[PDB]
């Protein structure tokens, strides 16, 4: 269990 | 008069049934029946002004038990911004990105979001974007009806945050949202049932100034194409 967080910042 | 016309007159509403999953576990479930559609938001903080129904996901837990995770479910809550949009433009849904987390679409089944056929596609940023076209499904309703094709899928789930759970178990992933337009289900179900003969059943097409609906199943079906031969193809 790991995870990619696809949050696209600045 | 057909009145599944009702549907696709403008200032009409329809209802949005919108369950959140964290984690396969259901969190949130609330309806909404707002002109300017709805927004999925998680509270941070924010633009008041922005159009369309703010529908917050609740915060989850701070509990010894599941925080390993539950940490990057707010994680993702905190980057929503001005969240998913959807709104309704005749007989198109759309949906637009206005925050940070990249999110997924798919119209699949109620119960299961992940048959197999991968996303439809990530819901854009910069443009709105096509979600669903009720041409296709009241084409596929009546082929329905005509005891012949399969059920129509209505349900709309987005997968935010995280990358389409794609030959994985949905329950996996962080935050999952079922939105579904209940007048579709409304559809569906009285096919369902009502192909019986000729007799009488009642559907409650669940949009903004509507009465029951008594009628016979060659009636559905006659009002059914009537309201095709009045929609746009492509």
């Amino acid at each position: 269990e790991e995870f990619e967080l696809l949050i696209s910042n600045s | 008069e057909n009145p599944l016309k009702r549907l696709l007159v403008p200032g009409e509403e329809w209802e949005f049934e919108v369950t959140a999953f964290y984690r396969g576990r259901q969190v949130f479930q609330q309806t909404i029946s707002c002109p300017e559609g709805l927004r999925l938001v998680g509270s941070e903080v924010g633009d008041r002004t922005l159009p369309g129904w703010p529908v917050t996901l609740p915060d989850p837990g701070m509990s010894l038990t599941d925080r390993g995770v539950m940490s990057y479910v707010r994680h993702v809550l905190s980057c929503l911004g001005g969240g998913l949009a959807l709104w309704r433009a005749g007989q198109w849904l759309w949906a637009q990105r206005l925050g940070h987390c990249h999110t997924y679409w798919a119209v699949s089944e109620e119960l299961l979001p992940n048959s197999g056929h991968g996303p439809d596609g990530e819901v854009p940023k910069d443009k709105e974007g096509g979600v669903f076209d009720l041409g296709p499904f009241i084409v596929d309703l009546i082929t329905f009806t005509e005891g012949s094709g399969r059920s129509p899928r209505y349900a709309l789930w987005f997968c935010v945050g995280e990358s389409w759970p794609q030959d994985q178990p949905w329950t996996k992933r962080l935050v999952m949202v079922k939105v579904v337009p209940t007048c579709l289900r409304a559809l569906v179900e009285m096919a369902r049932v009502g192909g019986a003969s000729s007799l009488e059943n009642t559907v409650d097409l669940h949009i903004s100034n509507s009465h029951p609906l008594s009628l016979t199943s060659d009636q559905y079906k006659a009002y059914l194409q009537d309201l095709v031969e009045g929609m746009d193809f492509q």
